[PDB]
């Protein structure tokens, strides 16, 4: 019925209207920390001997 | 020195080589293009760079190495190499006709069989008709009538002239049953509405012919002691069935362009 | 009736208010003056192909050497990366398979997509063989991605705008999500295993609590549908493509799209999207058989990995990013290091 | 030694592998669409003598495994793409159905599958499956076409149009009216490289299955000819 999603869809906005929310800044600087933080472990960011690489 | 219309064999055969090698490099040496229709293109491919360097080599025999018993040996990887190369271009016209006539079925493996069947069908025959040229009643000895093409008796010169008009005739038979599909399907498109195939027929059942039949001719009529000009002038068309086969065969194609285009860029 | 409506409307501006005066800057306007990737130079250093026809998924498991592929030919080859050797040719009853998970477990395996049945597969068995552990049905919508919780759960999203939980035990639908509008694409499992996010067709991207079950946030900031979902690694964003050839990055406590990836070169959507082990990469599949391996903080291409034919189905990346395997329509699944 | 087991099982396991493509490299797949009043079903149904109603049958020994949509959603843009593969998609109109009028919904349908990216290398069948009920519609005199489509009104027949025995020529002009009014846009956006193949039968029609091979055949015959260069 048009009323129940009418009903359905105010509750969902209120809800995600009452949760709590956070500068954008922080979010770009949490994911620049962790890129930062685990760059020296991925051999796709930079490449690693063939001793050691299993495709090599 | 090489006298005059030496070096046209030298440069023929060099420039032959050169693109069917790639040819063979891209269909034969990268990954996929194991088809039976591209093994039937690396097999002429193969023939034509076959028959390339033999006759790079053979001018090396004339005169710089110069040694008389290397040229039989020439001759027959030559004879062996152009008889490959047109045996290749019909196994891939009746391949193309079979493709067109099991369209559905064409896509079995009952088709690698016979890819295989007749890839092995036209090596061993060119093996048994490049082998004359070395005993075989051969004008070793001059018993035997020769020199309408010094290293090659006149009698195994006109079977290997008379199995091309053989093979020629296939040929034209196999693709005007393609140009009548091609037809049916050309006046098919056309009603739904309100010439490519014939222009592209002209070039794939024209230039063989032209190019190949001034020298069966010149082997069937020629005489012994007819003047060497004759030979020369006539294998330049003959050689240059050689380096329009990939152009025709290989190049068109889309995926073979595109892999082409890839080493190339 | 209308005053729901008219509340509706106020509490989307109320939403679109909170989400601006949030906005305080942005990761382009951030990442002025970061370290920039440059080019990396990856070729494909193993091409497994042997699939008969165009692969539409493929997972790896937590060991990072066995590799789980799905192909809409009906085979779920398993490959050992480090040597090639296949080790198993599951067939699967349904030839169209559009997902395919791996378990952490290590030997259970599952997949789905146009049958509407979960297929689950164990590896371990008496015979030393594959059968049949479970069928999950009862969803009214082809499969579009699926997940392993872990040995005995399983997670699937399907084209009737809803995701399910499921319990391979008793094989019952344990919690039910709902609140799309659109079909949902792909989701991704969290490093906690506790949230995940779902890609809707409609350009809407909601995340659900597993345990809760109920959504928590919506981010509408694509103009055409999202094509794939992958979570970041450090489990609070993820990556979104879309058919608008734009590729853009969400975090869950921002609430807002942060960052848009898109080029007038590029005119073509995005097919497949999934975060590298560090997080730094964006790589991703366009419907030009081209993948492009974008930055997440640049924004600017740092690579083209050429190659593949007629599509870039699906990516993957290692619980230790260790090599990236990149399905394509062509057939062959080429492994990028 | 865990190498050479290795090795071992992967080889016993290829021959499995070509047995699989030796099997799967020989059957065509087609996809089934048309609209909920087209009876997709009843064909599927006379023809054969979940997500998908998979379906197999052979014909001259060719094997055919065509898969029904049915239980899906109605918003076909995403999973059309996934049957890229297949060899032609056959399409049913509901004719005659002039939602109060489908026919135009179907047209936008049949319009929006054609300028489909990546349906454009595979053919598209379309059949029309409500000639009688057509007939008796236009015939009774109820629901004019003309109305419906102004285009109708001065509309000649078509030279090559060729009525069938017994039969009036208006139900004729009608049913190729609207034939070609689909050809309209199927004939646009082609290029050559695929092409639509109209179709008039019933569902009591016996002669659908050959339709679908003969079809199948001729997309095979022209793909083949275009790689050939020769159209
Ligand atoms: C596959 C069968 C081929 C049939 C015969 C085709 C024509 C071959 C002619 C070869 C002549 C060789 C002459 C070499 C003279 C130096």
């Amino acid at each position: 019925a048009s009323i129940a999603q009418a009903r359905k869809l105010v509750e969902q906005l209120k809800m995600e209207a009452n949760i709590d929310r956070i500068k954008v800044s922080k979010a770009a600087a949490d994911l620049m920390a962790y890129c930062e933080a685990h760059a020296k472990e991925d051999p796709l960011l930079t490449p690693v001997p063939a001793s050691e690489n299993p495709f090599r | 020195s090489p006298k005059a219309w030496d070096v046209v064999l030298c440069i023929s055969g060099t420039l032959v080589s050169c693109e069917n090698a790639l040819v063979v490099a891209i269909i034969v040496g990268t990954p996929a293009f194991r088809a039976p229709m591209f093994l039937l293109v690396g097999s002429l491919a193969v023939a034509d760079l076959l028959a390339g360097l033999g006759l790079v080599l053979h001018f090396a025999a004339v005169f710089c190495i110069g040694s008389a018993e290397m040229s039989l040996v020439l001759v027959g990887v030559l004879a062996m190499a152009f008889t490959a190369s047109i045996g290749s271009l019909l196994a891939i016209t009746v391949d193309r006709y079979l493709s067109l006539y099991n369209a559905l079925t064409y896509y079995s493996e009952t088709t690698v069989t016979r890819t295989y069947v007749m890839l092995a069908l036209v090596w061993g025959g060119a093996l048994g008709l490049g082998l004359l040229p070395v005993l075989a009643w051969n004008c070793l000895d001059g018993l035997t009538t020769c020199g309408v093409v010094y290293p090659l008796s006149k009698n195994h010169l006109v079977v290997l002239a008379i199995a091309f008009f053989m093979v020629f005739g296939i040929m034209l038979q196999l693709y005007a049953q393609i140009c009548r599909i091609v037809c049916r399907h050309a006046q098919q498109i056309a009603l739904q509405r309100h010439r490519k195939g014939i222009a592209t027929l002209a070039v794939v059942l024209g230039a063989f012919a032209a190019c190949w039949l001034p020298f069966t001719v010149y082997c069937l009529l020629g005489d012994a002691h007819s003047p060497p000009l004759y030979t020369y002038l006539t294998l330049l068309p003959a050689t240059y069935n050689s380096m329009i086969n990939p152009i025709i065969y290989a190049f068109r194609n889309q995926d073979v362009q595109k892999v082409l285009w890839a080493v190339c860029c | 009736l209308d005053q729901l409506r008219q509340e509706a409307e106020q509490l989307k501006n109320q939403i679109r208010d909170a989400r601006k005066a949030c906005a305080d800057a942005t990761l382009s306007q951030i990442t002025n003056n970061i370290d920039p990737v440059g080019r990396i130079q990856m070729r494909t250093r193993r091409t497994l192909r042997g699939h008969l026809a165009k692969i539409y998924a493929m997972h790896w498991g937590t060991d990072s050497r066995l590799l789980v592929s799905a192909s809409q030919d009906g085979k779920l080859i398993i490959w050992d990366s480090y040597t090639t050797n296949k080790v198993h040719a599951i067939p699967l009853r349904s030839s169209w398979v559009m997902t395919c998970a791996y378990a952490p477990s290590g030997n259970y395996v599952a997949c789905g997509g146009l049958d509407n049945i979960c297929s689950i597969y164990n590896l371990k068995t008496r015979e030393g063989n594959v059968r049949v552990s479970r069928e999950l049905a009862g969803h009214t919508g082809y499969l579009s991605c699926c997940r392993f919780l872990d040995d005995n759960q399983i997670v699937t999203s399907s084209g009737d705008t809803t995701c399910a939980l499921w319990d391979i035990e008793t094989g019952q639908q344990t919690t039910t999500f709902t609140g799309h509008t659109g079909d949902v694409m792909s989701l991704s499992l969290a490093p906690d295993t506790r949230l995940f996010v779902s890609g809707a067709c409609d350009a809407s991207a909601k995340l659900w609590d597993v345990r809760e079950g109920m959504c928590r946030q919506t981010f509408t900031g694509h103009e055409s549908d999202i094509n794939a979902i992958c979570f970041f690694p450090n489990g609070n964003a993820f990556a979104t493509g879309s058919d608008d050839a734009t590729c853009r990055l969400f975090d869950l406590r921002a609430d807002q799209e942060l960052m848009t990836y898109s080029h007038d070169n590029i005119i073509c959507g995005i097919t497949s999207v999934s975060f590298s082990k560090s997080g730094r990469l964006l790589l991703a599949g366009y419907d030009d058989f081209n993948c492009n391996v974008w930055d997440a903080l640049k924004a600017d291409r740092a690579g083209v990995l050429a190659g593949h034919d007629n599509r870039v189905s699906c990516l993957g990346v290692t619980d230790d990013g260790m090599a990236v395997a990149t399905g394509s329509w062509d057939s062959f699944l080429k492994i990028w290091n | 030694n865990e190498e050479k087991a290795q090795r071992e099982a992967n080889k016993k396991i290829e021959k499995q592998l070509q047995k699989d493509k030796q099997v799967y490299r020989a059957t065509h797949r087609l996809l089934l669409l048309g609209a909920g009043e087209s009876g997709k079903n009843t064909i599927v149904k006379q023809m054969r003598i979940s997500g998908i109603f998979e379906t197999k049958f052979q014909v001259d020994k060719v094997n055919f495994h065509m898969f029904d949509v049915g239980a899906q959603r109605d918003e076909r843009r995403k999973w059309i793409q996934c049957f890229n593969d297949v060899t032609a998609i056959i399409f049913v109109v509901a004719s005659s159905s002039y939602q109060t009028n489908r026919l135009q919904a179907a047209l936008k349908l049949f319009d929006s599958i054609w300028n489909n990216k990546w349906l454009r290398d595979t053919s598209v069948i379309l059949f029309l499956n409500k000639q009688d009920l057509l007939a008796e519609k236009v015939l009774a005199g109820k629901s004019k076409i003309e109305d419906y489509f102004p285009e109708f009104a001065r509309y000649t027949t078509p030279e090559d149009a060729t009525p069938e025995p017994g039969e009036d020529p208006r139900v004729t002009r009608a049913k190729y009216f609207i034939r070609d009014e689909f050809l309209r846009i199927s004939t646009a956006s082609g290029d050559g490289r695929h092409y639509c193949y109209p179709h008039f039968t019933c569902s009591v029609d016996t002669e659908n299955i050959r339709r679908v091979f003969n079809d199948c055949r001729d997309i095979i015959q022209r793909m083949h000819l275009r790689q050939y260069e020769l159209l």
